[PDB]
Order: structure tokens, then sequence, then C-alpha cells
DNA sequence: AAGTACTTGAG
RNA sequence: UCGACCAGGA
DNA sequence: CTCAAGTACTTTTTCCGGTCATT
């Protein structure tokens, strides 16, 4: 079974600008899909703008299967990722 | 290794299979007076044991196919009389990492 | 996207499965039977035929019926049909290689020319590669023109062994228009091989031999490459161009199809009645010519199959043969909706990241958003504001789905706006577009930039952001797209917008700096000669929108 | 459509499975040895009346404490408070769980787990199929004879005495009301 | 607008994989077909009101599938199937690698 | 006959139910599908087992449209009939035509003429029943029967059985 | 042709650049795995120069009395002196500079010192300066130890590839070759003590924001690294044209077209 | 040594222009040419014959035959090509789509 | 126009 | 409502 | 039975109103 262990990953630590921007955009789908929101909203109504607090508080709910070229892959949660970019 | 002058038979050169596990090499005198390997352009290439390749390939992922490939008819290839397989790490220098390696398996 | 709610599940293509349609199968696929030339007009009646052009098949009239599948038209896609042949004939395109299989194999026991007993060929065979592994066969087997009965043993070539039975000379086969002729050896014997002739031999191929050449046992047996059972493409892909009520018009594919199934029932009455035996090739050449001429008529011989018009006639090949063929006009590139173009003008009073999108423009391109305790009081006064307001909208999109247009709607006053519906709305000030310049030889070419919503029909752009586009504004045009999705906007927003392209990988330094005006004034202004008195100075200062406050 | 645990595609193939019957030729989906959750081997499972009743209660009981869990913040009279423990965890519109209920606890042999199990042990030790096995534990038979001619698939499979020996504990083993 | 092959290279670069989607989907071409699990063919006399399958030929009422491809990609594979080419659309994979 | 099938579903969740109570839900809508079906393939899925170690795994959300999709693998109880089998049940209904017998979720159709010949119909009681030289078939009454058949008929399963052999008949 | 050519190349999330068959075209992106937006042509003036001039700028000789550092650079200056110790760490120091050097010109054959790499060094000097004040008249609070050890230890961790085998601990020990050898340039103990007169707090500072700056500045996995190669040689192509020995648009045709019949062959020898 | 010849000439058609490229892109075309173990020309006859999805190589130059050929050697297509997918009418496995995006029930519980 | 990919034909 | 020619734009 | 020459084939930048015939 393809899937490595988390003590064996080796990708970069960091989040990708392609990972950011698909992470950005699949929140804000959801927050405007009505779907719940962990953070506090404070005064905000763009989904976008709403899951930026999200992604800074690093309280997006998802992780991302980075897959290498022989299947393989590696599980990272957003929660993980460091945020340079 | 056998070098020859001019030419061999097509006769006596239909006869180099005829001896394995052991291979035989012809080489014409004229191709050996220079030595290619020692010209600006041709970096180190490097014969990999069954365990160095089957290393690298498993460190990479990599399927034997997914390699980038070296011609068996290669200059440097009859140089080192490569083998349908055989893998060489070549270390060119680079004008952005300083030193890089590929590798390239036989044809 | 296909309409109405299936339950069979959506999955994604992972493969592609190549192969060749058996005739067993092309009549499994079938819904009718097809037999008549005739298309629909049961005799006068502005009905379909039961004998071609829906003798079953897709539909027309726009009539849910279509064979009780319902559906019809958006919706249902088409139906194939069938037309069994009178004789077999070739396929054009796999005409060379049939010749090539020929060239390989024993054209009377079915049996390779080449065994694993010869040396060359037993290296021929070692090849892993499908179409390497054919060529080196075909090259080896080409020269043999004997199905050996006999060869010498791996041991001593003093002593034969026996392989595959029967001596037969085999013919040096030439290609003569869509037939195939060979030579058999004072003076040679030259016949045409026959399409029967060639098929009873290629269905003696074994599947070690044929495997051995390019074919699979289950996707593509070389005995598929010549034809038997014709499929019949329903109308969705040969559509009726109607020009009125009494105005039929129908496709070129159409057409053809109808000179096939005219060429064959000659055929078979000349064979299923009194048999002339040499107008029977003539009406079997001419089959094969319809065949072929259908599927390929950019053919090497000379007949363009010309409608009688002076017209050539659209070949199912010539559809696809890229730019504007199929594959490059259709799929690789596509005309799209939510798109714009116009006029554009230089602005020094836009940001670098902004498009002044003309109100025109604004009001019919449209972003669906969907109603939520976050927007919901926004968006009602949008489309009470309705599509003709600037900031308004143009449709309501319900739970339901079905489409509200606020510009006819009796209701279009009311609309008491539900969570989860869609408001389609005009384009605002600060939406995410991707706007673009032809010919777009750059990543820099199309750039996401923010709306802001101006008077005057062109688009202003600001000068700096003129270079990466390569834009001046003696009547250059540009492009917008509008993305549709929150997500989509994401991407542009957060990958392709303007600031972000600045610095340039392609020379590894910034593909836009300061230009014309602003970059001969900056030389002007900077000099030790050039002093600024105070009541100008003061102007100069509040300019700056960042501007600290500090004298 | 719900999903196997066996992945043995038909590439073009269209050529389906043949009949099924007691020459034990069940689908390709109920043989012998199959893949687990693990992905592991694993033989068929199957039950008799009143091993399938009681495996249905736990499994019934268990999702009524775990949905008392959640909302935190004799035979005759059995049918009955089977009934009741439906109407419970079931989604009511489930009409062949209510009849299958019913008749596992009309028609089940075995009333206690020990005397299930007992009879488990008892016919797991025969080396016949799952299907033999559990079918023998349903049918309730007098002689080799007639458990032959039911069960068709032991046929040579046991001794006549032997099966008979079984038979007659089977017998023994049976819950009254 | 035509939407160009160059203007596809310049969102492939960009990486706009969803965007480059909803440009030749969503904003055009975007359809919907029934698909047979054995022969991957767009058969499937699928009566949805009915929510009847069936792929005769394979006679397979069951392994059914949806998939959302360009009318034009649908258009393709059925001028394709004209020629006698059998362009099976598979949801599985089989070689790994 | 009864057994136990592991088995799995793919069910596609909507990002409004993206909150803390997700697996709940999921649980609860794989029985609202899967439970009380039947299928031809597993025949009847009664009941799903160990609803407290159901695995959900992780779901992927599907692109531009963040709704996300789990295959929930599962253990439940099937009824799937075979030929040559033999069940016992309760009469149901009773015609000229023969008798049908409930046998667990499913219903068994046994033709007047695969009963023996002794045993015909009687029209005139209440309820109607098939009477023998010695037996009496009526609608409470409890059978032996050999599935010579079965039909998948769309959410159910119907078999044709027989009486007429060995063994076989009234209980 | 350029672009249907190269497509399908794209960085995988193992830095390794593959095209729809997951072969391997380079084993590295652009053999250093970085992103060219990320990269400014920077000199390396271990390259040129008079060796001479080379051993006034870079040797520190703590038990030579005219060759120390004087005390007036570093606190540490006065009891510095005659440390054989520190000496060993400044000759292991001495020793890799003149290793590098003769690297350098044996890749740059010519002695071209100007060439573009990562992480603008000068920059980030140039900022510490304005950044912490630092005035060029007292002596810094920085020992042998802190300077020498603190680039040792700044290398390990400008990483690439991350790999815990040879195979590709060696490959990251090879992209960064050039890097380090820019790195070590400029961060010589002489050089930082005497020419930017760097504190403790600015070197440190200095120190982070290499690696910082370095970490963001490589290739990110997805990057569609074939179609942009193919639209940076096509553009520039296509601009050399619209705008009013074989060269130009017909030998690039050449050349694409691998054609065997070539119109100026010529051969140069030495 | 073909490869170091081969850039150099490229490089020099370009700076012949004065026009600067980053060395990776020439670098890469180069390195492409080159990895199969020969020549490769970026024409009809180079690169589109590769082992590469049939889909893929019919999207250039030689189209129907690219196809029929296709279907006469039951070619099987990976699906993993930009073109493929972009005639498919799928989310490319192309920069924001070469990873896959999950939800974790594990951190939907911990964030409330 | 310039490859390719073959036949056609001389020694 | 179909596509061919011609003439144009950057 | 090798290898010169003749044979055929397939490409040719990107987007963006009028007039004709006939569907
Ligand atoms: N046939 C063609 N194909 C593609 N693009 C073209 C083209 N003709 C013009 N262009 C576009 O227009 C740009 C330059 O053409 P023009 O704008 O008409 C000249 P100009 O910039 O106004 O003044 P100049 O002549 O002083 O340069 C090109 O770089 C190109 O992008
Ligand atoms: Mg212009
Ligand atoms: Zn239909
Ligand atoms: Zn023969
Ligand atoms: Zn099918």
């Amino acid at each position: 079974e393809k899937a490595i262990p988390k003590d064996q990953r080796a990708t970069t630590p960091y989040m990708t600008k392609y990972e950011r921007a698909r992470i950005l955009g699949t929140r804000a789908l959801q927050i405007s899909m009505n779907a719940p929101v962990f953070v506090d909203l404070e005064g905000e109504t763009d989904p976008l703008r709403i899951a930026m607090k999200e992604l800074a508080e690093k309280k997006i709910p998802l992780v991302i299967r980075r897959y290498l070229p022989d299947g393989s892959f590696e599980d990272w949660s957003v929660e993980e990722l460091i945020v340079d970019l | 290794i056998f070098v020859y002058q001019n030419n061999i038979t097509p006769s006596a050169m239909k006869l180099v299979p005829s001896i394995p596990p052991a291979t035989i090499e012809t080489f014409n005198e004229a191709a050996l007076v220079v030595n290619i390997t020692h010209h600006e352009l041709v970096p180190k290439h490097i014969r990999l044991s069954s365990d160095e390749k089957r290393e690298l390939l498993k460190r990479y992922r990599l399927k034997e196919s997914q390699l980038p490939r070296i011609q068996r008819a290669d200059p440097v290839a009859l140089y080192l009389g490569l083998k349908r397989g055989e893998v060489v790490k070549i270390i060119r220098k680079s004008e952005t990492s300083g030193r890089y390696a590929s590798y390239r398996i036989c044809m | 996207v296909g309409q109405q709610y299936s339950s069979a599940p959506l999955r994604t293509v992972k493969e592609v499965q190549f192969g060749l349609f058996s005739p067993e199968e092309v009549r499994a696929i079938s819904v009718a039977k097809i037999r008549f030339p005739e298309t629909m007009d049961e005799t006068q009646t502005r009905a379909k035929i039961g004998g071609l052009n829906d003798p079953r098949l897709g539909s027309i009239d726009r009539n849910l019926k279509c064979q009780t599948c319902q559906e019809g038209m958006n919706e249902c896609p088409g139906h194939f049909g069938h037309i069994d042949l009178a004789k077999p004939v070739f396929h054009v395109g796999f005409i060379a290689k049939i010749k090539k299989v020929c060239e390989c194999v024993c054209m009377h026991c079915g049996k390779l020319l080449l065994d694993e007993h010869n040396e060359l060929m037993r290296q021929a065979l070692a090849i892993k590669d499908s179409k390497k592994r054919f060529a080196a066969i075909w090259t080896l087997c080409k020269t043999k023109m004997v199905c050996e009965t006999d060869v010498p043993s791996e041991d001593d070539p003093t002593q034969l062994v026996s392989r595959g039975g029967c001596g037969n000379t085999q013919p040096t086969i030439r290609k003569d228009g869509l037939k195939l002729v060979g030579s058999w050896k004072d003076e040679p014997e030259l016949r045409v091989l026959s399409t029967e002739e060639i098929l009873n031999i290629f269905k003696h191929i074994s599947v070690k031999d044929f495997t051995s050449l390019g074919f699979n046992e289950v996707f593509s047996r070389p005995e598929w490459m010549i034809l038997t059972c014709l499929p019949v493409p329903p109308p969705p892909v040969r559509p009726s161009i109607s020009f009125n009520e009494s105005q039929r018009g129908e496709d070129d594919l159409t057409f053809k199809l109808a000179d096939i199934l005219k060429a064959n029932i000659s055929l078979e009455t000349l064979e299923h009645n009194g048999a002339p035996h040499h107008a029977i090739e003539e009406a079997e050449s001419l089959l094969q010519f319809h065949v072929a001429t259908y599927m390929d008529n950019d053919i090497a011989g000379q007949p363009q199959a010309l409608q009688k018009s002076g017209r050539p006639v659209k070949s199912i090949r010539a559809r696809l043969k890229g730019k504007e063929g199929r594959i490059r006009g259709n799929l690789m590139g596509k005309r799209v909706d939510f798109s714009a173009r116009t006029v554009i003008s230089g602005d020094p009073n836009l940001e670098l990241d902004q498009v002044g999108v003309p109100k025109s423009i604004a009001k019919t391109l449209t972003y669906p958003e969907v109603v939520t305790p976050y927007n919901i009081d926004r968006l009602t006064q949008l489309v009470r504001n309705g599509p003709n307001e600037h900031p308004g909208a143009k449709y309501v999109i319900r739970d339901s789905g079905d489409r509200i247009d606020l510009r006819y709607s009796k209701r279009a006053g009311d609309i008491q706006l539900q969570y989860g519906w869609k408001v389609e709305r005009h384009i605002m000030d600060n939406d995410p577009v991707l706007f673009n310049r032809q010919p777009s030889l750059h990543k820099m070419s199309m750039m996401a930039h923010r709306v802001k919503v101006i008077p005057y029909s062109t688009f202003r752009l600001n000068l700096s952001v003129t270079s990466p586009y390569n834009a001046d504004f003696d009547g250059d045009e540009m492009n917008l797209h509008v993305p549709q999705s929150e997500e989509t906007r994401a991407e542009l927003s957060q990958l392709c917008a303007v600031p972000l392209q600045i610095v340039s990988p392609q020379s590894n330094k910034p593909c836009m700096g300061i230009v014309q005006d602003t970059l001969c004034g900056i030389r002007k202004l900077t000099l030790r000669d050039t002093f600024i008195e105070l009541d100008q100075v003061l102007n100069m200062l509040y300019w700056v929108p960042d501007w600290d406050g500090v004298i | 459509s719900t999903s196997t645990f066996q992945t043995r595609r038909r590439r073009l193939k269209k050529v389906e499975e043949e009949e099924n019957a007691a020459t034990l030729q069940l689908g390709q989906e109920f043989q012998l040895k199959q893949i687990n959750h693990q992905g592991e081997e694993e033989e068929l499972i199957a039950l008799n009346l009143s091993e399938a009743r009681l495996v249905i209660k736990e499994a019934l009981v268990e999702r009524r404490r775990a949905f008392k869990r959640s909302q935190k913040k004799t035979r005759e009279k059995e049918l009955e408070s089977i009934d009741v423990l439906l109407e419970q965890t079931t989604g009511g519109n489930n009409k062949d769980l209510k009849n299958t209920m019913q008749y596992l606890t009309n028609f089940s042999r075995f009333r206690d787990q020990e005397t299930v199990g007992a009879v488990i042990q008892l016919l797991k030790s025969t080396g016949l199929h799952p299907f033999e096995v559990a079918q023998l534990g349903s049918l309730a038979c007098d002689t080799a004879d007639e458990a032959k001619t039911l069960i068709p698939s032991l046929n040579n499979k046991i001794s006549d005495d032997e099966l008979e020996r079984i038979l007659k504990e089977l017998s023994n083993l049976e819950t009254l009301y | 607008l035509r939407f160009g092959e160059m203007e596809r290279d310049c969102m492939i670069a960009h990486g706009a994989a969803s965007f480059l989607k909803e440009r030749l989907m969503e904003a055009s071409d975007a359809f919907r077909v029934h698909i047979c699990g054995i022969c991957g063919l767009m058969t499937v006399i699928a009566k949805l009101n009915h929510n009847q399958f069936e792929c005769k030929g394979c006679d397979n009422k069951i392994d059914i599938y949806q998939i959302h491809i360009p009318y034009a990609a649908k258009l393709l594979f059925q001028e394709l199937m004209a020629m006698n080419i059998t362009p099976r659309l598979y949801t599985d994979r089989s070689r790994d690698f | 006959m009864f057994f136990i099938k592991d088995l799995s579903l793919n069910i596609t969740l909507h990002p409004s139910f993206f909150g803390p109570r997700m697996k709940q839900y999921l649980k609860t809508k794989l029985l609202e599908e899967v439970e009380g079906s039947c299928t031809g393939k597993f025949g009847y899925i009664l009941c799903v087992l160990d609803y407290d170690n159901i695995d959900i795994q992780r779901g992927r959300i599907l692109p531009t449209d963040g709704s996300a999709e789990f295959n929930v693998k599962y253990r439940a109880v099937v009824f799937k009939p075979f030929k040559g089998e033999v069940v016992d049940g309760t009469v149901v209904s009773c015609s000229q035509h023969g008798f049908e017998v409930q046998v667990g979720p499913m219903k068994v159709f046994v033709t007047k003429h695969l009963m023996p010949q002794d045993l015909t119909f009687n029209a005139g009681s209440n309820p109607p029943s098939y009477q023998s030289s010695e037996d009496v078939i009526t609608i409470k009454s409890r059978i032996r029967v050999k599935i010579e058949g079965c039909i998948s008929q769309v959410s159910s399963i119907h078999a044709i059985g027989s009486i007429k052999e060995d063994y076989l008949g009234a209980i | 042709r350029l672009v249907k050519a190269l497509e399908d190349i794209m960085v995988h999330y193992d830095n390794t650049t593959r095209n729809s068959l997951g072969n391997v075209i380079q084993f590295i992106y652009g053999e250093d795995g970085m992103d060219a937006a990320h990269i400014e042509k920077q000199s390396l003036d271990t390259i040129g120069g008079s060796d001479a001039a080379f051993e006034k700028r870079y040797r520190v000789d703590l038990l030579n009395t005219d060759h120390t550092l004087d005390p007036s650079l570093l606190e540490s200056g006065s009891e510095i002196l005659g440390d054989l110790k520190l000496q060993v760490l400044l000759d292991e120091e001495y020793k890799q500079l003149v290793k590098d050097r003769k690297f350098l010109r044996e890749v740059f054959v010519d002695g071209e010192a100007n060439w573009p790499l990562p992480v603008n060094i000068r920059r980030i000097i140039q900022n510490a300066q304005q950044t912490f004040h630092i005035d060029h008249t007292k002596p810094s609070d920085l020992t042998i130890k802190d300077i020498v050890l603190g680039v040792k230890d700044l290398q390990e961790n400008l990483l690439v590839l991350r790999g815990k085998n040879e195979i590709i601990q060696n490959a990251q020990r090879d992209a960064v070759t050039l890097f380090c050898c820019l790195l070590r340039s400029r961060l010589a103990t002489r050089r930082v003590l005497q020419e930017y007169r760097l504190t403790k707090q600015a070197f440190d500072w200095v120190l982070s924001n290499i690696e910082a700056q370095f970490l963001r500045s490589v290739v990110h996995p997805g990057e569609m690294v074939g179609v942009l190669a193919a639209q940076s040689i096509g553009e520039p192509a296509t601009q050399m044209t619209l705008n009013t020995v074989t060269s130009g648009v017909p030998r690039l045709k050449e050349i694409l077209n691998v054609a065997k019949n070539m119109k100026t062959p010529s051969l140069t020898v030495y | 040594a073909g490869r170091a010849a081969l850039y150099k000439e490229v490089y020099n058609v370009i700076a012949s222009d004065g026009s600067y490229v980053n060395y990776r892109h020439m670098a890469l075309l180069v390195d492409v040419m080159t990895t199969q173990g020969g020549l490769t020309s970026v024409t009809r006859h180079g690169f589109n014959r590769s082992n590469t999805g049939a889909l893929m190589r019919c999207s250039f130059e030689e189209t129907v035959e690219i196809l029929f050929e296709a279907g006469a050697s039951a070619e099987l297509d990976d699906c993993r090509g930009v073109s493929e997918n972009v005639i498919l009418g799928q989310m490319a496995p192309i920069g924001t789509g070469a990873f896959d995006v999950m939800i974790d029930e594990e951190s939907l519980v911990k964030y409330m």
C-alpha cells in the first residue's frame, strides 16, 4: 500500500503557491456553499476574506495529499504546513 | 579488446558472440589515436555496480525506462565497455548549481 | 452540463482503451438495422423513415420521442445503428497495415513466415515495444518468399527440423488504388488478392503470431482492420440542416452513407440474383470506394468523390484534421461564454492591477453568487435593482434548478431569496478578471486584474502594465474573461494577479517598469536644477495616496 | 450501489458467470476464499437461523446504546421485544428487516448464545462449506437420507452414520418453546 | 471569444488547473454522458425519469457511470467509432506505474 | 444462506455538513442508502453490523463543488437466495395458480404443478386452501420448499419453488 | 512545436523534473532547484584578482603580529593573538576559500565572476547596516567561533532536497555547491569584521535572512516548468522578427529540426 | 558532449539578438532532445513519436493517423498528460491540480 | 522546402 | 443559420 | 545482391464586415 508514514515524509515542510491558492479557493467555495466556519467572522462577509482568516488562524480542517510520480503520497495538514510563500 | 588497423572480415567479425559468458570488443586504431574522453565537452561518466544502480532506482522511485538513456554505440559507452542496462553517473559542472550529476541507462 | 439528475455514479476518465470494432460488437451496439438510403419522409409525410436517420437512432423536430429512451435533444446523445455490407471491404486507414501484415504471414496457412528458429527473428521478437517489434518483424518477413516446411536445427545445420507445414511461394504484394496485387513465380502469375481472401488468412493468424505483431487478442485483432459490419453514426454527428419546414437539407455524411447503402443494395442484388460474375467486381469495388471515401476523401488516387456541385465532400478524417479540426479547433481551444472584448485605452489614474470596465460590459457579464446569510441582504437589493441599473443582477437560480429572467419575470419585483440559490449578478468593482491581449506568447500575456466599472466604451488600463501585454493604444482590442467559481476567483487573485507577474522568470528580472511620459518626466523632475516651491510641493504630496501627512 | 470486497475486473470480456446451485456454485461474490477489510483472505461467513438472529440483535442492541450515548448533549414475547428495538434503531421504511427478524425469531432452532456456539463448534469440525455447515444448523433433519436429500452437496463429503451422529446431537441441542 | 491554444498554454504556465477547466467546460462545451463499465462506450440507454440504465450488448444494467466531458469530446469519440475505432473510456485504472 | 459480507459505499457529502458531527451524518446516511436495500449481486442488505467501528476514511474534496466523497467501508448481514436451496417458510397468498411463501424478506411462489398431484385447490374456504388426502395448505401454514429458480425484480428477489420432491412439503 | 514538445514537463514534489511518462528530464530544476524569479546576478570575488589581493582580503593569521585581526575590529582582538586553537579554525576557513577559488576557476574557465544566483547577500548586509545603525568606529561583539561556526551551520540549513538517504543527501550537497561558494566568499571572518563591521546582533539577522530568503527562492512542485521554458525561448524569437554564417530564426530552425545538411558548417581549431 | 554543443548553439542564437534567456529554459529544451539517448528533433518526426499518450500526440501535427494506429495496436492512454485532461474536460494534474485536497474529521472536531 | 519512407534499378 | 470567397484590424 | 536515385507525403503565428449560392 502506497502512503508514506508521517515519520517518513520528505516534501517541503512549507505550503506551495499552488497549495495555498487551492486551499484558499476550496474553503472560499465551501464558506459560500454555506459550510460551517471555524473562526470569528469579525464583521467579515467575503468567503475568500473569511478563508484567509481561517488559514491565518490555521483552523482550516483540510489535508493536502501530495502525490509522487510513483503514485505513493504524503498527507500534510494545512495546520502542519509553513506559510512563508 | 581487438584493435584492428583498417578492417576485419565480415566473416571474422561474426564470431564475437561465439564465446559466452566472455565478451569481445573491436576498435579501429585511427579512432583510438585521440582519447575523446579527454575533450572539453566530455564530462565524467561512471559505471554503477548492480547495487549502486538498484539503490538509485529505489531512492528516485524509478522504473528502468524513466531513466535518461546512453546509447550502446555511444563513444564514451564504448570507452567503458558499457553493457545493455549498465548505468553511468555523469558528473558535470553547472553555471547554476556548481556541480550537477545525471545518470544514463545503457542501450 | 448534459442537464437533469441521474442516479448513476459520477466518475472521471482515468484510462482510454483504444481498439477496433469487431463486426459482432457493431451489431450489438446498434439500435436500428439501417437498410434504406431514404432519410425520412415516409412517402410525403414529414415523419422519419424506419430505415435511415432514426430507424430508432437519435432524434429530430425536438420530440422527447426518441425510441422510448425519451430525453430528446439536450440530454439524449446519439444512438448508433449498423449496416451489414454485401462483401468485406478494407478500412482506408489500415490499407497499408493490411498489406504489411500480408507481407509477414503466409498467404495460405496464416503462419508467420519467420519462426523462433531464425536468430535475427528471435532478436526482433525480443523487442518490448509493440510498434518497433512489428517494424523489425516486417523488415525480416518481407524478404521471405516461402512458408518453410523445414529449417536447419540450432545444433548442426546438417540436420533440418520441421516447423509449420505447407510450401507455397509467397506473392510480392503491391498497392493499386484500393486493391492488393501479388506476383508469384520465366514470367509470373499476377492476380488481385480479394478482401475475403485476406480476411480468411487473417482469421487463421494465431494469437501468438498476431500478438507478436502490433495486435491485441481482445481490443484489436488483425481481422478487424477489414470491414464487414459498418457502424452508422447517429444524427447528432451528421445533423440535418433545416432551412424552414419544406426545406429538408441533410448533412454530407448522411449523403455518403446513403451512397454506401445505394452501392450495397446493388452488390447484394447482383449476388442474391443472377450473378453476372464480372459486373459483381465492378459493384464490389464501388462499395470499397464509398466506404473508403466516407472515412477518408483526401486519398492519394486522384478521384476526390466530388458532390455534384464541384465540392469534394467532407470525410470523417477531414473533420478532425487540425486547427479547425475537432481536436485543435474544438477541444484544445474553444469559443467561450463570460467573455468580452473592446478597444483599449491608457489611464494614469488607474492602479497597476486594475482594469477599466465599460458599464455596458459590466451590465452583460455576470458572476453567479450563492445566497448566503453574509450576502443575502445585498443580493436582494441587486435583484430588486434588476438588469438595467448598474449594481444589479440578471437572473435568480432557484434550489429547484430553474432560471428566473428578471428582465421579463412577472415576479421580478418580488422574489424572496432563499439560501442556496444563486444570483447571476452584474460584474462589480474589484472582481477578479483574466485580461489578455493576442498573440499570447507569454505567461504574462494573460493577467488577473481588479475591476473598476467606469463610463465610456473602452477597457482602460494602467500604462506600466502595457509592456507585458505588448499593447499600444492605436486601436488595439483586448479580451476579458469572468471566472464563475469562488475557487476559480482565488486561482486568479492568488497566482495570475498583475503584482505577482512583476518579476519575470524568463529573464530573472522585472517585466514591467516606468514608461513614456512618466519616464521622460521622472528625468526632468530629478536633475539638480529642478526646484519646487511650497504651493506646488503640497499638491504633489497630497497626490501620494500613502503620504504620511508629514511635510 | 454498494461496492464489493473482491476486485477481479472484466476487461472487455462480456462472458458472465454460470448458474448458481447446491453443486455449491454460488456467485463470484460468495466464493469460499474472500477479501477481508484488512485485505486478508477470510472464509465465507454463512449463518443459520438463530446464528443469524443473534448477530442482528447484537448489532441493533449496541446501536441503541450508541444512539443513547450520542443523545447525551420468550418467542411470543421475543417478537414484540424485537419489534420495539427495530422502531428505535431502524429507519422504519426497512420493511425487509422487520419480516426478516420475525422469520428469524419464529424459525430459529437455538435461543441462547451458548446453544448456538455449541452447534457452531459441533458442525465446524466436519470441514463442509459454510453453506452446508449453516444449512445443517438451519433445517431440522432426522435421517442422513433427509439431510443428504435437502443439502445434496453433502452426498459424498460425509459418512451416513457420521452425519446421523451430528443430526442426533443437534436434536439434543434444540432449544424449547 | 476564442480561448485559443495559446491562451490554454498561458493558463498551464500559471498553474490555474481549475480555471482552465472552468473555461473549457462550464463556460463552453460541458456535457454529461452515461458510459458502460464493461465496453467503455457511450452506449447506455439511460431513461432517467424511470431510473433504468442498461447497455444492451453488454446486457449490463448495473455497472454504468456518468462522466462530464466536453460535448465536442463526445462528438470526437462518436466520429472515431463511426470510423471503426473504439475509444473506450474507463473510470478505474489497471497499469499502475 | 444468510451471509456476513465485507462491503463499501461511496457517499457524497455537501459542505453544509462539514461540521463537528459529520461522522454521525455519514453513518446515518450509509444506513439510509445501504440498510433495507436489495441488489442482485449481494441480495438483500439487511442490517449494518458494528455501528461503532464503521470506517469512514479521509474524504476527498471534489473540484469545482466543495462536496466531499468518502468510501465508507463496512460489514452487513445479507440474504442471497440460490437454486437448489431448501427453505422453511410460511404461506402468504393462495390462488388456483398456486401459493406464495414468505422466506425472510423474500417471497417464494410454489406453482400448482410444482406440487404433488393429490394436493388440489379448494376455493370454497375462507381462507382458500390446497387440500391433500392427508395435508391442508392455507394462509397461515408452514412449508419447506426447494428453490427451483431466482429473479431480481428491482429492489426485491423472487423465486419459484417446489414441494414435489421427497422430504419437502408441509411441516 | 516548442510548446507541444514541453507541455507535460513539471516539477514533482520530489524536486525531480519529469514528463507525462514520469521519465526524469532534469534530476533537479535547472540543475539547482531554484525558481528563476528569485535569481539576481551577483559577483564571486573569489574568482578574479591577483593571488596577493585575495590573501589580503581573506587571510587572518592570529599567529603573526602583522596579519591578525586588529583589536579595533573585535573586542577579543587583544586576547585572540597566538590562539593556536582558533587559528586551527581560521586555517580550515582559508583552506576552504582557496579550494573554492580553484573550483570556481574550474567551472567558469574565462574568470567571469558575475552570475545569477538566489539570495542577494549584498542587499542583506546593506540593510543590516541601515537597520542596526552600524558605526564603522567601534569594535564588534563577534568571536572567531561566532563567525566561522555560524556560516558552517547556516549552510546545513540551506535545504533544497530533504531525503534522509545518501543519494539525496549527496544531491542536496551538490545543488548548493555554487551558492555556498558565494556564501563563504561574502562571509569570511576578515570580510565580516573589517569590511561590513557587523555586531553579533546584525550577523544573526544576516544569517537568518539568508536562510529565509534561500528557502522562499526554491521552485514550487507543480511549476509548469515545461510550458514556461517553451515560451521563454519562443516569445523572444517571435519578437526578434515582429519589429521592423547562419544565425537567428533560420539557424534556430536548423537546431530545433536537428537539420542534417546545415547551411554554414564550420570547425573552430585551437 | 552532444548536450554541451547543442546548448552552446541554442544559447548563441538567443544571445545573437542581444536577448537574455535564463539558462534553465534553454537547459530544459536541450535536456529534452537529449535524454532519449540521441538528438530528438522538435518535429512530428522526433518528439511526437515517443511512448506518450495517444490523445496527447494526436493534438499536434499527425492527428488522424496517430489515432488510427492507436486502435490498430490497442494503445492505452494514462490520461496523465495535460492535453488528454483538456480533451476530457478534467482538472489536469497541473500546478493547482498536482495534489489532492482531503477533509480530516480528527481536525473537524478539534476546531470546535 | 526538407525531411521521411519507401520502391525502383544498376553492378 | 449553412460556409465559402473577398476585403480589412493589432 | 549493395546502394544511387526516383518516388511520394506533410507541414507552414495568434486573436478580431460584405457578397455570393445554397443549405
Ligand atoms: N500578423 C500579426 N500576427 C500577430 N500579431 C501581430 C500581427 N501584426 C501585429 N501584431 C501585434 O502588434 C504588435 C506591433 O504592431 P503595431 O502595433 O501595428 C506597430 P506600433 O507598435 O503601433 O508602432 P511601430 O511600428 O513603431 O512598432 C506586435 O508585437 C504584435 O503583437
Ligand atoms: Mg497597436
Ligand atoms: Zn436517445
Ligand atoms: Zn503456409
Ligand atoms: Zn457495454
